[PDB]
C-alpha cells in the first residue's frame, strides 16, 4: 500500500468487438425512435448511420442478416431490428434532372426535364411534398409534355415544327418564343 | 463487331466505375457509412479524405479514356463524312477509297 | 415588481415571406473578389416569416418562441420600441439565461440567472423584466445603440436587422441597419447581415421572447398602455448551401440560395450568377433530410459492469481471464460514481461514438 | 479549473469520460493549448479540501464550451420526487475529496485552456520575438504578424481596411501586407521569375 505510482497495483479490462453482418447482441444507451417511410431521413439501424428514403420491400434476407449490400458496396437493404420487416432504402439524390433555359438576360424562367421517368411517379422520384413551393410547382401542372427522354414541364409542347436552339434530345428540342414562353417540339429535319 | 466493341467499350467503363467504389484506397472501409458511424468527426476525416481522393482520381480517369475514345470516334465520324460527301454525293476517282 | 398585463388583445402572428433577406457571413476568413460555395445554417429564401406588431386592439406582442439553430430577428419601427431580447432555455432562476437589453446611451449584456416573470415588459418613461439575479459569471455593457422615445408619428423610418446564433459556446450577433419607408410591411430586398458581436455566453439556448417598452407616463391616470407603430419579424435558419459573391471589400454583394428553384440550383452548380441558353446537367441541392431515426434492438437489460469492473479479485497477467459480453446494453455512465478510469484508448471505433454502435461478440479480457 | 489526475487525459478534442460529458467539453476543430500541472500543497489541506464541485448527473451531453451551472435535482428513477434528495433522485455536484496524503490519480491538477483564433484581425498577442529592421526591394524573408513568407517587398497603395493586416488575391497567395509598426501598406513580389529562356 506504501508502494510508489509506479508500481501500485492497476486492473486493465480490454473489450474487442466485431461488428458483423450479424444480430446486434450488445446495444448503446441510445434510445429507438418512431420509423417514417417514404421520407428524406437520416436512418440509424443496428449502429449503421446513414442518409436516404425507406420503402417497404422483400429481398428475401438469410434468418441471421441484418443488412444487404448491393455492387457498389452500399447498403442496399436494411433489416428493422424491431418489427423484423426488410426495409429499402433508395438514395435521396436524383441526379438526372436537367434545367433548360434562355439567357439570364432573356427571362428567369426555366424548364425542367426528368429523365427515364413517367410523369405520374414525378412527385415520388423527386420528393416534392420535402421542397420548396417553388420547387413544387416544377414538378406537376399543366405543361407536362412526355417524351422518349423522361418528360418536361414547364414548356408548352406545340404541334409545329421548327429549326431548334435548345436541343432536349429524343427528336425533341425547345425554343423560347412568343406573352413569352418557352414551347417544346419535335425537330424539323 | 465493329460497332459492337465501341458499345462493348463504353458499357464496361461504366460498370468498372461502378465497381471502383467498392475499394478501400488505403482506408478502413470503402463505406462512408461506416466511416461515419465508427469515427467521429477529427478521426473520420483523415478516412474520407482518401476515399475522395481515390474515387476523384478514379472520375478523372474515366474522363480521360472518354475523351481519348471521343477523340477517335471523331476521326471516324469525320472519315464517315468524306466518305458521305465523295462517294454517296458524287464518284470518287480515289482508289480503294471506296470499295 | 412586476405587473401581468390584462385587457390585452390575443396573439395573433401573421405571416410574410424572407424574399432575399438574412444572408449573413458564416465563417471569418476574409475573402475578396469570389464566388464561394458555403453550406451553413442559412435562412431560406422566401421563407414563411412570421410576424408580430405592436398596435394600441391595444395589443402587445412579446410571446415565448423557439430558438432553433438561430433565428433572423427584423424589427421596423419609428420611435425603437424594440429594446431587448431574452434568451435562455427555461428562463427561471433554475437555468441560466442571456439578456440583451439597451437603455437610451448604451447596450446591457448579462448571461444571469434572472427570475423573469411572466409576461415581462420595459417600462419606458417620458425594470419590470426580471426579479432576482445571482451567482453568474459574464457581462458585457461596451456596445453602442440608438434610443428615443420621441416624434411618435409616421410611417417607419428604420429597419434593423439581426441574426443570432448560439454555436460552439459562442453567441454570435449579426446586424444590419437600413432606413426604410413601408406601409406595416417588410421590404423586399438583398441583404447582407455584417458581424457584430460575438459573447462567450455558453449556454443553452432553445427559446427566445423578445422585449418591447410600454409607455404609462404622467398623462394616462387609467395606466395607459399606450404603444407605438413597431413590427418585428422572425424567421427561423436551416441548413441551407448558398453561393456567395464577395467583392473587393469583403462583402456579400450578392447571394443565391440554391435550394429555391431550378433556376438558382442550375446557377448554382455552373459556378456563375449568369447562365445562357442551353439545357445544364445539375448536381443535387433540392432536397436535404429533417428528421433523424434511431431503432435498436429490444433489449433493456443493464450490463454487468458490477461484476467485469469491480470485483474481488482479478486473474493474473500471466492467466489472464476471458468473459463473453452479451444481451447486455453497454452505457459506460454508469462507472462515474466509483470508478475514474486511468487509461482509455480505443482503437478502430471512437470513444465518443461509443454511444452509437451496436456491436455483436464483445469479448472482455481482465 | 481544478481536476483529478485521472481526468486530466479526458481534456482533449474527441475525448469521453465524466469531465468531458457533464462538465467541459472541447469542440472537435480546437485550436489551442492544454496546460495541466500538479497543484497538491496548494489546492489540498489536511482534512480534506471540499471546496472543488463536479457535475455528476446530467440529463444530456455537453456540448462544445458550454457550462451548466445549474443545481436542480437529477431524476434518476420513476417517480418526480418533488426536487428533494432520497431514492432514485440525487444531487448533481458532488464534491472533491483532496488530500494531502491522496495518490496521484486522487491528487488535485490545476487546468487551463487557451484558445487562439489568427485571423485578419490586428495583432492582440505575440510571442516574444523581437523585431528588426524593414528592408525593401530585396529577396527576404519576413515575418510579418506570424506570416512567414519569402519575397521581395515594394512600397505601394492598395488601401487596405483599417481593421485588415494582409491582403490576398485570387490564388490565395499574399498579395500585400500591412506594417504592423510603422501602419504601411507594402506589397509581396514572389523573388523568382519564371519565364527566362
Ligand atoms: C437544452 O435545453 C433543452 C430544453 O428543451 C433540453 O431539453 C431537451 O430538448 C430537446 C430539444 O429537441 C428535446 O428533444 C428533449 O426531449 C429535451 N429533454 C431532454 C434531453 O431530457 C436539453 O436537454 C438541453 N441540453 C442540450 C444539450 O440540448
Ligand atoms: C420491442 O418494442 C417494440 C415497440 O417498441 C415492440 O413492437 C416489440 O414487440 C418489442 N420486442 C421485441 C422486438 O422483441
Ligand atoms: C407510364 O407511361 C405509359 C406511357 O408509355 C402509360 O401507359 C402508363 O400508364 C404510365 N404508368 C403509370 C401512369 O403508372
Ligand atoms: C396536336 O396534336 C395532338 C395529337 O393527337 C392532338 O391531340 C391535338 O389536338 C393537337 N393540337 C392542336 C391541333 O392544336
Ligand atoms: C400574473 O402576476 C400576478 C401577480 O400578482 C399573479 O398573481 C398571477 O398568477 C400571474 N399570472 C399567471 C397566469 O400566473
Ligand atoms: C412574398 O411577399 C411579397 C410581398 O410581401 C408578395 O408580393 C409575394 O407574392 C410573396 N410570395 C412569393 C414571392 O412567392
Ligand atoms: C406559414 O405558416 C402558417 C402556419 O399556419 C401557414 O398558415 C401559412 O400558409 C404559411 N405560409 C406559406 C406562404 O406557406
Ligand atoms: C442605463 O445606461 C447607463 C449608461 O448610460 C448604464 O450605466 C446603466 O446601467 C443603464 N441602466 C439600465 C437600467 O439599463
Ligand atoms: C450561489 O452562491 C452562493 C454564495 O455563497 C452559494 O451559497 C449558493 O450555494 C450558490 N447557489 C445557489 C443556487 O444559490
Ligand atoms: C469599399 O469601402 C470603402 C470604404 O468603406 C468605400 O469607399 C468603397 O467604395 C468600397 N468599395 C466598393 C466597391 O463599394
Ligand atoms: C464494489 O462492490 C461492492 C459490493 O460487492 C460495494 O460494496 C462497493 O461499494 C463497490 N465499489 C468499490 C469497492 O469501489
Ligand atoms: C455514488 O457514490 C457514492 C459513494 O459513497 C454512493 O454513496 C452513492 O450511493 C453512489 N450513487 C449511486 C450509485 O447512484
Ligand atoms: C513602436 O516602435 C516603433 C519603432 O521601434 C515606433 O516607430 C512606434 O511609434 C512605436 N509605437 C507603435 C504603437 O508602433
Amino acid at each position: 500500500p506504501t508502494n510508489g505510482v509506479g508500481y501500485q497495483p492497476y486492473r486493465v479490462v480490454v473489450l474487442s468487438f466485431e461488428l458483423l453482418n450479424a444480430p446486434a447482441t450488445v446495444c448503446g444507451p441510445k434510445k429507438s425512435t418512431n420509423l417514417i417511410k417514404n421520407k428524406c431521413v437520416n436512418f440509424n439501424f443496428n449502429g449503421l448511420t446513414g442518409t436516404g428514403v425507406l420503402t417497404e420491400s422483400n429481398k428475401k434476407f438469410l434468418p441471421f442478416q441484418q443488412f444487404g449490400r448491393d455492387i457498389a458496396d452500399t447498403t442496399d437493404a436494411v433489416r428493422d431490428p424491431q418489427t423484423l420487416e426488410i426495409l429499402d432504402i433508395t438514395p435521396c439524390s436524383f441526379g438526372g434532372v436537367s434545367v433548360i433555359t434562355p439567357g439570364t438576360n432573356a427571362s428567369n424562367q426555366v424548364a425542367v426535364l426528368y429523365q427515364d421517368v413517367n410523369c405520374t411517379e414525378v412527385p415520388v422520384a423527386i420528393h416534392a411534398d420535402q421542397l420548396t413551393p417553388t420547387w413544387r410547382v416544377y414538378s406537376t401542372g399543366s405543361n407536362v409534355f412526355q417524351t422518349r427522354a423522361g418528360c418536361l414541364i414547364g414548356a408548352e409542347h406545340v404541334n409545329n415544327s421548327y429549326e431548334c436552339d435548345i436541343p432536349i434530345g429524343a427528336g425533341i428540342c425547345a425554343s423560347y418564343q412568343t406573352s413569352q414562353s418557352i414551347i417544346a417540339y419535335t425537330m424539323s429535319l | 463487331g465493329k460497332l459492337q466493341d465501341v458499345v462493348n467499350q463504353n458499357a464496361q467503363a461504366l460498370n468498372t466505375l461502378v465497381k471502383q467504389l467498392s475499394s478501400n484506397f488505403g482506408a478502413i472501409s470503402s463505406v462512408l457509412n461506416d466511416i461515419l458511424s465508427r469515427l467521429d468527426k477529427v478521426e473520420a476525416e483523415v478516412q474520407i479524405d482518401r476515399l475522395i481522393t481515390g474515387r476523384l482520381q478514379s472520375l478523372q480517369t474515366y474522363v480521360t479514356q472518354q475523351l481519348i475514345r471521343a477523340a477517335e470516334i471523331r476521326a471516324s465520324a469525320n472519315l464517315a463524312a468524306t466518305k458521305m460527301s465523295e462517294c454517296v454525293l458524287g464518284q470518287s476517282k480515289r482508289v480503294d477509297f471506296c470499295g | 415588481q412586476c405587473v401581468n398585463l390584462t385587457g390585452r388583445a390575443t396573439i395573433q402572428p401573421s405571416f410574410t415571406n424572407s424574399s432575399h433577406r438574412g444572408v449573413y457571413y458564416p465563417d471569418t476568413i476574409f475573402r475578396s473578389n469570389s464566388l464561394v460555395l458555403s453550406q451553413g445554417y442559412f435562412l431560406p429564401f422566401y421563407s414563411n416569416i412570421s410576424w408580430y406588431y405592436a398596435l394600441t386592439e391595444k395589443r402587445v406582442d412579446n410571446p415565448i418562441l423557439d430558438f432553433k439553430d438561430g433565428i433572423y430577428f427584423a424589427a421596423t419601427e419609428k420611435s425603437n420600441i424594440v429594446r431587448g431580447w431574452i434568451f435562455g432555455t427555461t428562463l427561471d432562476n433554475t437555468s441560466q439565461s442571456l439578456l440583451i437589453v439597451n437603455n437610451a446611451t448604451n447596450v446591457i449584456i448579462k448571461v444571469c440567472n434572472f427570475q423573469f416573470c411572466y409576461d415581462p415588459y420595459l417600462s419606458g418613461y417620458f425594470f419590470a423584466v426580471y426579479s432576482s439575479y445571482a451567482n453568474c459569471t459574464f457581462e458585457y455593457v461596451s456596445k453602442p445603440f440608438m434610443l428615443d422615445i420621441s416624434g411618435k408619428s409616421g410611417l417607419f423610418d428604420t429597419l434593423r436587422e439581426f441574426v443570432f446564433r448560439n454555436v460552439d459556446g459562442y453567441f454570435k450577433i449579426y446586424s444590419k441597419y437600413s432606413p426604410v419607408n413601408v406601409n406595416s410591411n417588410l421590404p423586399s430586398g438583398f441583404s447582407a447581415l455584417e458581424p457584430l458581436v460575438e459573447l462567450p455566453a455558453g449556454i443553452n439556448i432553445t427559446r427566445f421572447r423578445t422585449l418591447l417598452t410600454i409607455h404609462r407616463g404622467d398623462p394616462m391616470p387609467n395606466n395607459g398602455w399606450t404603444v407605438f407603430s413597431a413590427a418585428y419579424y422572425v424567421g427561423y435558419l436551416a441548413p441551407r448551401t448558398f453561393m456567395l459573391k464577395y467583392n473587393e471589400n469583403g462583402t456579400i454583394t450578392d447571394a443565391v440560395d440554391c435550394s429555391l428553384d431550378p433556376l438558382s440550383e442550375a446557377k448554382c452548380t455552373l459556378k456563375s450568377f449568369t447562365v445562357e441558353k442551353g439545357i445544364y446537367q445539375t448536381s443535387n441541392f433540392r432536397v436535404q433530410p429533417t428528421d433523424s431515426i434511431v431503432r435498436f434492438p429490444n433489449i433493456t437489460n443493464l450490463c454487468p459492469f458490477g461484476e467485469v469492473f469491480n470485483a474481488t479479485t482479478f486473474a493474473s497477467v500471466y492467466a489472464w481471464n476471458r468473459k463473453r459480453i452479451s444481451n447486455c446494453v453497454a452505457d459506460y455512465s454508469v462507472l462515474y460514481n466509483s470508478t475514474s478510469f486511468s487509461t482509455f484508448k480505443c482503437y478502430g471505433v471512437s470513444p465518443t461514438k461509443l454511444n452509437d454502435l451496436c456491436f455483436t461478440n464483445v469479448y472482455a479480457d481482465s | 479549473f481544478v481536476v483529478r489526475g485521472d481526468e486530466v487525459r479526458q481534456i482533449a478534442p474527441g475525448q469521453t469520460g465524466k469531465i468531458a460529458d457533464y462538465n467541459y467539453k472541447l469542440p472537435d476543430d480546437f485550436t489551442g493549448c492544454v496546460i495541466a500541472w500538479n497543484s497538491n500543497n496548494l489546492d489540498s489541506k489536511v482534512g480534506g479540501n471540499y471546496n472543488y464541485l463536479y457535475r455528476l448527473f446530467r440529463k444530456s451531453n455537453l456540448k462544445p464550451f458550454e457550462r451548466d451551472i445549474s443545481t436542480e435535482i437529477y431524476q434518476a428513477g420513476s417517480t418526480p420526487c418533488n426536487g428533494v434528495e432520497g431514492f432514485n433522485c440525487y444531487f448533481p455536484l458532488k464534491s472533491y475529496g483532496f488530500h494531502p496524503t491522496n495518490g496521484v490519480g486522487y491528487q488535485p491538477y490545476r487546468v487551463v485552456v487557451l484558445s487562439f483564433e489568427l485571423l485578419n484581425a490586428p495583432a492582440t498577442v505575440c510571442g516574444p520575438k523581437k523585431s528588426t529592421n524593414l528592408i525593401k526591394n530585396k529577396c527576404v524573408n519576413f515575418n510579418f504578424n506570424g506570416l512567414t513568407g519569402t519575397g521581395v517587398l515594394t512600397e505601394s497603395n492598395k488601401k487596405f481596411l483599417p481593421f485588415q493586416q494582409f491582403g490576398r488575391d485570387i490564388a490565395d497567395t499574399t498579395d500585400a501586407v500591412r506594417d504592423p509598426q510603422t501602419l504601411e501598406i507594402l506589397d509581396i513580389t514572389p523573388c523568382s521569375f519564371g519565364g527566362v529562356s
